[PDB]
């Protein structure tokens, strides 16, 4: 009659590509845990005390206990050698940036303007303010990163800014993808 | 061609 | 907590019981590959071009499934547990793209914290109901075991239109709704 | 002529800013902008649209998320779970909607409350005691309540527990004294301190 919740999923940690590699696996019930088995363990172990007899249930298959083990170079090694190395790994999305401002109605007036980044992959960009040929910071105000989900990242950056005559501002991103840095510029 | 993905496999715990 | 270069979640399987509630997806650093159709047989991608360059056998999804709904058959009678309360979610409306009136445009409906995953998410074009463009996203997992999802919706952006959100959950004492207008800005 | 609000590390703060008190169409009020910059004695630490979309100062906010259901009650309050011991500064408000706005504005200090004992260390069988539970503020409380052991059971003035200038005393500690115990404090603000302390006796 009552509700109840129950989440399986395996996790593989990559570094540097295939030089090292976890592989870690977990068992949800209840947005809780109760067993785990870790590459770096070699064994089922129990989270709580719920799933001991489980755990060592498991540990009393030793075929089924190699499968697991061996697991890491069948699934994960291989699909990053494999399917993530012919789709994800190379896929890149290069960002969208405007320059925009809201707040403002007269001229000569303190403000802050935006600076918008949508619709770029992967997530590893920085994003920095540029008045006249220097790299501003101060009273900077920004998104954090922003997951659009549908296999893009956006992040939005504000600069407090002083409209003083004869001035470029520029918004300057670099990016993997981005083979050469972007600049958008704005003035008065 | 293509590549398959190979999948995790779960376990089942007895009654 | 743990860190590493790129991490791939494959295999997703969430049971709800009663009423068989299954969910089978493949998730790559917090973004999802592809999600298996429970009846229909089917993988479905979230992106087209990579199901032309890679094929899951969906049968394997599915024992996953039985397994899981075989463990959790196990674990409901072996204990006499209460259940989670359930939590209220957060939401926040948003653009896919900056803002232009007249320019189409997808508007997304992201929640995080749905728990349980049980939840109706539509939209109101000026507090009347639309359901014209909208993608039912498959729900997705964080590392502290809540689950968020999304929702898009094409639309033409107009002062006089106001759009929002809609949540109908199970731990909502109400059904709430975020107001966002391109007419505030 | 800027107020100022005291805060005690370790537990949140409270800083709300509503307009006034009347009753509003909710579907208007859900069309306001709020923005908020920090200057130490930080600038738009944390700015939301309508729209929900958290932007703000480069670093993530210490779990600094406001009430969903404030901001649809006529309420802009801000609710840090940790209060910093850095966030001590000057604070102001931005708050933007179709018809009218407001934009308040305080001061924020940091008041590390905690209770110091004369005897430092554990207790004998038979010896007086003192403690001493205070914020580092210069007003002096208004009224003092202390409290005895894990049910929280109110601390009284007694032959044997003496009180004064939130000063406690036991001249002879019997084993039974042993438990936390733990002060309440108030002031003219309503600033309210629940510190306790574990006694050790013999
Ligand atoms: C990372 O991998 C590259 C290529 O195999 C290797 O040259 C480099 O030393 C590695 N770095 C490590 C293991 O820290
Ligand atoms: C979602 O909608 C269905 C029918 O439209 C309803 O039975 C169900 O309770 C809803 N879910 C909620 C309110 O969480
Ligand atoms: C003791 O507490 C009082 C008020 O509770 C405070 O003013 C004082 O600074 C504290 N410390 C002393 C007297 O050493
Ligand atoms: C002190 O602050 C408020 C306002 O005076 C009061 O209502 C509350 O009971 C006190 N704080 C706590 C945590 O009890």
């Amino acid at each position: 009659e009552r509700h109840f919740v129950y989440q399986f999923m395996g996790e593989c940690y990559f570094t540097n590509g295939t030089q090292r590699i976890r592989y870690v696996t977990r068992y949800i019930y209840n947005r809780e845990e109760y067993v785990r088995y870790d590459s770096d363990v070699g064994e089922h172990r129990a989270v709580t005390e719920l799933g001991r007899p489980d755990a060592e249930y498991w540990n009393s298959q030793p075929e089924i206990l190699e499968r697991t083990r061996a697991e890491l170079d069948t699934v994960c090694r291989h699909n990053y050698e494999g399917p993530e190395t012919h789709t994800s790994l190379r896929r890149l999305e290069q960002p969208n940036v405007v320059i925009s401002l809201s707040r403002t109605e007269a001229l000569n007036h303190h403000n802050t303007l935006v600076c918008s980044v949508t619709d770029f992959y992967p997530a590893k960009i920085k994003v920095r303010w540029f008045r006249n040929g220097q790299e501003e910071t101060v009273g900077v105000s920004s998104t954090q990163l922003i997951r659009n989900g549908d296999w893009t990242f956006q992040v939005l950056v504000m600069l407090e800014m002083t409209p003083r005559r004869g001035e470029v501002y520029t918004c300057h991103v670099e990016h993997p993808s981005l083979k050469s840095p972007i600049t958008v510029e704005w003035r008065a | 061609p293509v590549s398959k993905m190979r999948m995790a496999t779960p376990l089942l715990m007895q009654a | 907590d743990i860190e590493a270069d790129h991490v791939g979640t494959y295999g997703i399987s969430v049971y709800q019981s009663p009423g068989d509630i299954g969910q089978y997806t493949f998730e790559f650093d917090g973004d999802e590959l592809f999600y298996v159709d429970l009846d229909k047989k089917e993988t479905v991608w979230m992106l087209p071009e990579f199901g032309q360059l890679a094929s899951f056998d969906p049968q394997g999804g599915l024992q996953n499934i039985a397994v899981v709904k075989h463990n959790l058959g196990v674990l409901t009678k072996r204990s006499n547990s209460t259940p989670a309360t359930n939590e209220a979610p957060q939401a926040t409306v948003f653009p896919k793209s900056p803002v232009l009136l007249g320019q189409p445009n997808t508007l997304i409906c992201f929640v995080d914290n749905i728990f349980p995953p049980v939840i109706n998410i539509t939209w109101l074009r000026n507090s009347k109901s639309v359901a014209d463009g909208v993608y039912e996203t498959s729900f997705f997992v964080n590392r502290d075991y809540s689950f968020h999802k999304l929702s898009y919706l094409t639309f033409i952006p107009s002062d006089d239109d106001i759009y929002d959100c809609k949540v109908e959950h199970w731990g909502l004492e109400e059904p709430v709704l975020k107001h966002w207008e391109p007419e505030i800005p | 002529e800027l107020p100022v609000v005291w805060a005690q590390e370790g537990a949140p703060v409270h800083l709300p800013c509503s307009l006034k008190s009347p009753n509003l169409d909710p579907n208007f009020l859900r069309r306001g902008g709020v923005i908020w910059q920090h200057q130490p004695d930080r600038y738009t630490v944390l700015s939301v649209a309508p729209g929900g979309l958290r932007s703000g100062r480069q670093p993530l906010h210490p779990h600094v998320q406001l009430e969903e259901r404030g901001l649809q009650r006529g309420d802009f309050s801000l609710w840090l779970r940790p209060a910093l011991r850095t966030d001590a500064g000057e604070y102001h408000a931005t708050v933007r909607l179709p018809n009218r706005a407001l934009s308040c504005s305080l001061r924020l200090r940091v008041g590390q409350a905690s209770m110091i004992a004369s005897p430092s260390g554990v207790l004998k069988l038979s010896d007086w005691v003192l403690l001493n539970c205070s914020f580092s503020r210069p007003d002096r409380p208004v009224s003092v309540h202390w409290f005895q052991g894990q049910n929280r059971v109110p601390v009284y003035n007694s032959p044997r527990h003496f009180l004064a200038e939130t000063f406690l005393l036991l001249p002879q500690v019997s084993p039974l004294d042993s438990g936390t115990w733990g002060c309440v404090l108030t002031y003219r603000d309503g600033f309210n301190v629940s510190i306790t302390y574990n006694l050790k006796v013999l």
